[PDB]
Protein backbone atom coordinates (compact mmCIF):
# COMPACT_ATOMS: atom_id res chain seq x y z
CA UNK A 1 0.00 0.00 0.00
CA UNK A 2 2.91 2.38 -0.55
CA UNK A 3 2.87 5.02 -3.41
CA UNK A 4 5.02 4.43 -5.55
CA UNK A 5 8.09 6.34 -6.23
CA UNK A 6 10.13 8.02 -9.11
CA UNK A 7 11.47 5.35 -11.64
CA UNK A 8 14.57 7.55 -11.19
CA UNK A 9 15.18 5.66 -8.24
CA UNK A 10 15.68 2.41 -9.93
CA UNK B 1 29.82 17.28 12.70
CA UNK B 2 29.65 20.32 14.89
CA UNK B 3 26.26 20.54 13.80
CA UNK B 4 24.97 16.90 14.33
CA UNK B 5 21.65 16.43 16.99
CA UNK B 6 20.64 20.19 16.49
CA UNK B 7 17.32 20.44 14.45
CA UNK B 8 16.50 23.17 12.46
CA UNK B 9 13.08 23.06 13.21
CA UNK B 10 13.80 23.38 16.94
CA UNK B 11 16.99 24.21 18.78
CA UNK B 12 17.85 26.05 15.59
CA UNK B 13 15.08 28.09 16.10
CA UNK B 14 14.75 27.89 20.10
CA UNK B 15 11.74 26.26 19.86
CA UNK B 16 11.02 22.95 21.98
CA UNK B 17 8.82 20.03 20.92
CA UNK B 18 5.88 18.87 23.45
CA UNK B 19 7.35 16.04 24.76
CA UNK B 20 10.94 16.89 25.32
CA UNK B 21 11.00 18.30 28.70
CA UNK B 22 9.66 14.78 29.74
CA UNK B 23 13.09 13.81 28.67
CA UNK B 24 14.86 16.90 30.99
CA UNK B 25 12.58 16.02 34.10
CA UNK B 26 14.00 12.57 34.04
CA UNK B 27 17.86 13.79 34.06
CA UNK B 28 17.76 14.04 37.92
CA UNK B 29 21.48 13.89 38.47
CA UNK C 1 5.55 1.80 17.91
CA UNK C 2 3.17 0.80 20.74
CA UNK C 3 1.20 3.13 22.84
CA UNK C 4 3.41 6.22 20.91
CA UNK C 5 2.15 9.31 19.23
CA UNK C 6 1.89 10.89 15.93
CA UNK C 7 5.73 12.73 15.84
CA UNK C 8 5.84 16.41 15.04
CA UNK C 9 6.98 17.97 11.44
CA UNK C 10 10.85 17.99 12.02
CA UNK C 11 10.72 16.16 15.45
CA UNK C 12 13.32 13.12 13.88
CA UNK C 13 15.36 14.28 11.25
CA UNK C 14 18.17 11.73 11.03
CA UNK C 15 15.26 9.24 11.41
CA UNK C 16 15.87 7.01 8.26
CA UNK C 17 13.19 4.75 6.35
CA UNK C 18 15.09 1.34 5.04
CA UNK C 19 12.59 -0.07 2.27
CA UNK C 20 12.57 -2.78 0.48
CA UNK C 21 12.24 -2.34 -3.40
CA UNK C 22 10.25 -5.59 -4.15
CA UNK C 23 7.84 -6.30 -3.00
CA UNK C 24 7.96 -2.39 -1.65
CA UNK C 25 7.58 -2.47 2.05
CA UNK C 26 8.45 -0.57 5.14
CA UNK C 27 12.37 -3.08 5.45
CA UNK C 28 12.84 -1.25 8.95
CA UNK C 29 14.37 2.38 10.63
CA UNK C 30 17.87 3.35 10.54
CA UNK C 31 19.38 6.56 11.06
CA UNK C 32 21.52 9.43 9.53
CA UNK C 33 24.73 10.13 11.48
CA UNK C 34 26.81 11.92 8.45
CA UNK C 35 26.04 13.15 4.83
CA UNK C 36 27.06 9.67 3.93
CA UNK C 37 26.50 7.25 6.37
CA UNK C 38 23.22 5.21 7.99
CA UNK C 39 23.18 3.32 11.25
CA UNK C 40 20.68 0.50 11.77
CA UNK C 41 20.36 -2.76 13.26
CA UNK C 42 22.52 -5.52 12.33
CA UNK C 43 19.07 -8.06 11.98
CA UNK C 44 17.63 -5.70 9.19
CA UNK C 45 20.05 -6.87 7.18
CA UNK C 46 21.04 -10.16 8.20
CA UNK C 47 19.40 -13.11 9.99
CA UNK C 48 18.88 -16.08 8.88
CA UNK C 49 16.46 -18.18 11.46
CA UNK C 50 14.01 -15.49 8.71
CA UNK C 51 15.87 -16.29 6.11
CA UNK C 52 16.92 -12.55 5.73
CA UNK C 53 20.03 -11.39 3.98
CA UNK C 54 19.69 -8.44 1.81
CA UNK C 55 22.59 -7.08 -0.20
CA UNK C 56 22.91 -3.37 -1.02
CA UNK C 57 20.74 -3.67 -4.08
CA UNK C 58 17.97 -4.88 -2.19
CA UNK C 59 16.99 -1.78 -0.84
CA UNK C 60 16.65 1.74 -0.54
CA UNK C 61 17.12 4.31 1.88
CA UNK C 62 14.45 6.90 2.29
CA UNK C 63 15.00 9.87 4.77
CA UNK C 64 13.00 13.54 6.00
CA UNK C 65 10.06 11.31 5.70
CA UNK C 66 7.06 11.83 8.21
CA UNK C 67 4.42 9.87 6.08
CA UNK C 68 4.82 6.14 6.24
CA UNK C 69 3.36 5.43 2.93
CA UNK C 70 3.29 8.36 0.76
CA UNK C 71 6.31 9.58 -1.25
CA UNK C 72 6.78 12.94 -0.11
CA UNK C 73 7.84 14.93 -2.70
CA UNK C 74 10.04 18.01 -2.46
CA UNK C 75 10.83 16.51 0.96
CA UNK C 76 12.40 13.24 1.45
CA UNK C 77 15.33 12.01 -0.67
CA UNK C 78 16.10 8.24 -1.28
CA UNK C 79 19.31 7.09 -1.56
CA UNK C 80 21.11 4.07 -3.13
CA UNK C 81 23.57 2.22 -0.96
CA UNK C 82 27.19 1.54 -1.63
CA UNK C 83 28.17 -0.80 1.22
CA UNK C 84 26.72 -2.20 3.92
CA UNK C 85 28.49 -3.23 6.99
CA UNK C 86 27.37 -5.68 9.54
CA UNK C 87 29.17 -6.08 13.00
CA UNK C 88 31.67 -9.14 12.52
CA UNK C 89 30.52 -10.42 15.77
CA UNK C 90 26.95 -10.10 15.65
CA UNK C 91 24.86 -12.89 17.38
CA UNK C 92 22.28 -13.89 15.40
CA UNK C 93 22.04 -17.05 16.66
CA UNK C 94 21.51 -16.55 20.24
CA UNK C 95 20.66 -12.90 21.72
CA UNK C 96 21.25 -10.42 18.98
CA UNK C 97 24.45 -9.54 20.61
CA UNK C 98 26.03 -6.58 18.74
CA UNK C 99 22.97 -6.06 16.96
CA UNK C 100 24.52 -3.31 14.87
CA UNK C 101 25.25 -2.55 11.00
CA UNK C 102 26.57 0.73 8.92
CA UNK C 103 25.04 1.64 5.36
CA UNK C 104 27.66 4.05 3.06
CA UNK C 105 25.49 6.23 0.52
CA UNK C 106 26.55 6.56 -2.89
CA UNK C 107 26.41 10.09 -2.56
CA UNK C 108 25.80 12.52 0.21
CA UNK C 109 22.39 13.44 1.36
CA UNK C 110 21.84 17.31 1.66
CA UNK C 111 20.66 18.48 4.72
CA UNK C 112 17.43 20.56 5.15
CA UNK C 113 14.42 21.21 7.39
CA UNK C 114 13.60 17.70 7.72
CA UNK C 115 17.14 16.10 6.92
CA UNK C 116 19.44 16.50 9.93
CA UNK C 117 22.51 13.78 11.30
CA UNK C 118 22.13 12.85 14.96
CA UNK C 119 25.44 12.89 17.40
CA UNK C 120 26.38 9.67 18.57
CA UNK C 121 27.72 9.60 22.11
CA UNK C 122 31.36 9.57 23.52
CA UNK C 123 32.68 7.97 26.91
CA UNK C 124 31.31 10.82 29.41
CA UNK C 125 27.91 11.48 27.36
CA UNK C 126 27.25 7.70 27.92
CA UNK C 127 28.36 7.40 31.18
CA UNK C 128 25.92 10.81 32.55
CA UNK C 129 22.74 9.79 30.51
CA UNK C 130 22.60 5.76 30.34
CA UNK C 131 21.39 5.79 34.13
CA UNK C 132 18.43 4.00 35.13
CA UNK C 133 15.07 6.14 35.57
CA UNK C 134 16.93 8.86 32.84
CA UNK C 135 14.24 9.09 30.16
CA UNK C 136 15.13 8.47 26.05
CA UNK C 137 12.72 8.80 22.65
CA UNK C 138 11.90 5.81 20.21
CA UNK C 139 10.59 6.49 16.68
CA UNK C 140 8.99 4.28 14.00
CA UNK C 141 6.97 3.44 11.13
CA UNK C 142 6.29 0.25 12.90
CA UNK C 143 3.91 -2.03 14.19
CA UNK C 144 1.22 -0.10 16.36
CA UNK C 145 0.21 -3.15 18.24
CA UNK C 146 2.08 -6.70 19.09
CA UNK C 147 -1.20 -8.51 17.01
CA UNK C 148 -2.21 -1.67 12.59
CA UNK C 149 0.31 0.36 11.22
CA UNK C 150 0.89 4.02 11.32
CA UNK C 151 0.24 6.81 8.68
CA UNK C 152 3.19 9.01 10.05
CA UNK C 153 6.26 8.53 11.98
CA UNK C 154 5.34 7.38 15.56
CA UNK C 155 7.41 8.69 19.23
CA UNK C 156 7.45 7.53 22.61
CA UNK C 157 9.60 8.81 25.50
CA UNK C 158 10.81 5.45 27.82
CA UNK C 159 12.64 5.29 30.55
CA UNK C 160 15.64 3.15 31.25
CA UNK C 161 15.65 0.36 33.08
CA UNK C 162 17.44 -1.30 35.98
CA UNK C 163 20.01 -3.96 34.52
CA UNK C 164 18.75 -6.37 37.38
CA UNK C 165 15.28 -5.68 36.40
CA UNK C 166 15.94 -5.90 32.68
CA UNK C 167 17.47 -9.57 33.47
CA UNK C 168 14.92 -10.62 36.01
CA UNK C 169 12.29 -10.13 32.93
CA UNK C 170 13.89 -12.76 30.35
CA UNK C 171 15.28 -15.85 29.80
CA UNK C 172 17.46 -14.50 27.20
CA UNK C 173 21.07 -13.61 27.85
CA UNK C 174 21.44 -10.13 28.34
CA UNK C 175 25.15 -8.96 27.48
CA UNK C 176 26.78 -4.95 28.14
CA UNK C 177 26.50 -4.86 24.47
CA UNK C 178 22.64 -3.98 25.20
CA UNK C 179 19.83 -2.01 27.92
CA UNK C 180 16.13 -2.18 28.06
CA UNK C 181 13.99 1.14 28.66
CA UNK C 182 10.05 1.09 28.89
CA UNK C 183 8.05 1.51 32.34
CA UNK C 184 7.14 -1.03 34.82
CA UNK C 185 3.42 -2.35 35.32
CA UNK C 186 3.35 -0.12 38.05
CA UNK C 187 4.48 3.03 36.90
CA UNK C 188 0.84 3.20 35.26
CA UNK C 189 2.40 4.29 31.70
CA UNK C 190 2.79 2.74 28.53
CA UNK C 191 4.83 2.36 25.38
CA UNK C 192 7.17 0.09 23.48
CA UNK C 193 9.05 -0.34 19.84
CA UNK C 194 7.96 -3.03 17.75
CA UNK C 195 7.83 -5.46 14.45
CA UNK C 196 9.29 -2.98 11.99
CA UNK C 197 10.77 -0.26 14.18
CA UNK C 198 14.02 -2.11 14.29
CA UNK C 199 16.86 -0.30 13.71
CA UNK C 200 15.40 3.16 14.92
CA UNK C 201 17.19 5.44 17.09
CA UNK C 202 16.64 5.34 20.51
CA UNK C 203 18.03 9.17 21.70
CA UNK C 204 18.17 11.24 24.64
CA UNK C 205 18.93 15.23 24.40
CA UNK C 206 21.69 16.30 26.49
CA UNK C 207 21.08 18.89 29.14
CA UNK C 208 24.53 19.90 28.90
CA UNK C 209 25.27 21.20 25.44
CA UNK C 210 21.68 20.75 24.01
CA UNK C 211 22.24 18.52 21.53
CA UNK C 212 20.52 15.14 20.53
CA UNK C 213 22.21 11.92 21.43
CA UNK C 214 21.77 8.04 19.60
CA UNK C 215 22.38 6.16 22.43
CA UNK C 216 20.55 3.01 21.30
CA UNK C 217 19.52 1.24 18.44
CA UNK C 218 15.76 -0.69 18.29
CA UNK C 219 17.16 -4.19 18.47
CA UNK C 220 14.33 -7.00 20.15
CA UNK C 221 11.64 -7.40 22.40
CA UNK C 222 9.88 -10.80 23.13
CA UNK C 223 6.23 -9.62 22.07
CA UNK C 224 5.61 -5.82 22.41
CA UNK C 225 4.54 -3.44 25.05
CA UNK C 226 3.77 -6.98 27.60
CA UNK C 227 3.11 -6.08 31.08
CA UNK C 228 6.71 -6.90 32.70
CA UNK C 229 8.85 -7.27 29.78
CA UNK C 230 11.04 -4.94 28.20
CA UNK C 231 12.05 -3.50 24.71
CA UNK C 232 15.69 -3.71 24.43
CA UNK C 233 18.38 -1.72 22.39
CA UNK C 234 21.82 -1.83 21.34
CA UNK C 235 24.36 -0.20 23.09
CA UNK C 236 25.75 2.46 20.63
CA UNK C 237 28.68 3.79 22.83
CA UNK C 238 29.97 0.27 23.94
CA UNK C 239 29.90 -0.16 19.85
CA UNK C 240 31.31 2.89 18.98
CA UNK C 241 35.06 2.24 18.36
CA UNK C 242 33.17 -0.56 16.34
CA UNK C 243 31.60 2.44 13.98
CA UNK C 244 34.44 4.51 13.88
CA UNK C 245 36.94 2.04 12.30
CA UNK C 246 34.09 1.51 9.77
CA UNK C 247 34.02 5.15 8.94
CA UNK C 248 37.72 5.60 9.37
CA UNK C 249 38.49 2.95 6.56
CA UNK C 250 36.36 3.41 4.44
CA UNK C 251 35.39 7.42 4.82
N1 LIG D 1 10.87 -3.64 21.92
C1 LIG D 1 10.11 -4.60 21.31
N2 LIG D 1 8.98 -5.06 21.93
C2 LIG D 1 10.48 -5.10 20.05
C3 LIG D 1 11.27 -4.32 19.18
C4 LIG D 1 11.64 -4.82 17.90
C5 LIG D 1 11.23 -6.10 17.49
C6 LIG D 1 11.63 -6.59 16.16
N3 LIG D 1 12.90 -7.28 16.24
C7 LIG D 1 12.97 -8.64 15.95
O1 LIG D 1 12.00 -9.23 15.50
C8 LIG D 1 14.25 -9.42 16.23
C9 LIG D 1 14.96 -10.34 15.29
C10 LIG D 1 14.37 -11.52 16.10
N4 LIG D 1 13.85 -10.56 17.07
C11 LIG D 1 13.25 -10.59 18.26
O2 LIG D 1 12.93 -9.52 18.85
C12 LIG D 1 12.93 -11.90 18.91
N5 LIG D 1 11.51 -11.88 19.34
C13 LIG D 1 10.42 -11.90 18.32
C14 LIG D 1 9.10 -11.26 18.83
O3 LIG D 1 8.88 -11.12 20.13
O4 LIG D 1 8.19 -10.87 17.97
C15 LIG D 1 13.86 -12.11 20.18
C16 LIG D 1 13.39 -13.34 21.00
C17 LIG D 1 14.33 -13.64 22.21
C18 LIG D 1 15.79 -13.78 21.71
C19 LIG D 1 16.26 -12.49 20.95
C20 LIG D 1 15.35 -12.27 19.71
C21 LIG D 1 10.43 -6.91 18.34
C22 LIG D 1 10.05 -6.41 19.64
C1 LIG E 1 24.10 -13.89 2.97
O1 LIG E 1 24.07 -13.43 1.62
C2 LIG E 1 25.39 -13.26 1.08
C3 LIG E 1 25.22 -12.69 -0.31
O2 LIG E 1 25.36 -11.28 -0.32
C4 LIG E 1 26.16 -14.58 1.08
O3 LIG E 1 27.53 -14.32 0.72
C5 LIG E 1 28.21 -15.36 0.11
O4 LIG E 1 28.97 -16.04 1.12
C6 LIG E 1 29.66 -17.19 0.60
C7 LIG E 1 30.30 -17.90 1.78
O5 LIG E 1 29.41 -18.85 2.35
C8 LIG E 1 30.67 -16.76 -0.48
O6 LIG E 1 31.29 -17.91 -1.04
C9 LIG E 1 29.95 -15.97 -1.58
O7 LIG E 1 30.91 -15.46 -2.50
C10 LIG E 1 29.15 -14.81 -0.97
N1 LIG E 1 28.38 -14.14 -1.99
C11 LIG E 1 27.44 -14.79 -2.68
C12 LIG E 1 26.69 -14.01 -3.74
O8 LIG E 1 27.19 -15.99 -2.50
C13 LIG E 1 26.11 -15.25 2.47
O9 LIG E 1 26.63 -16.57 2.39
C14 LIG E 1 24.68 -15.30 3.00
N2 LIG E 1 24.64 -15.83 4.36
C15 LIG E 1 25.28 -15.20 5.34
C16 LIG E 1 25.19 -15.81 6.73
O10 LIG E 1 25.93 -14.17 5.16
NA1 LIG F 1 16.45 -13.89 33.56
NA1 LIG G 1 6.36 -3.65 29.14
Amino acid sequence: DFEEIPEEYL
Amino acid sequence: EADCGLRPLFEKKSLEDKTERELLESYID
Amino acid sequence: IVEGSDAEIGMSPWQVMLFRKSPQELLCGASLISDRWVLTAAHCLLYPPWDKNFTENDLLVRIGKHSRTRYERNIEKISMLEKIYIHPRYNWRENLDRDIALMKLKKPVAFSDYIHPVCLPDRETAASLLQAGYKGRVTGWGNLKETGQPSVLQVVNLPIVERPVCKDSTRIRITDNMFCAGYKPDEGKRGDACEGDSGGPFVMKSPFNNRWYQMGIVSWGEGCDRDGKYGFYTHVFRLKKWIQKVIDQFG
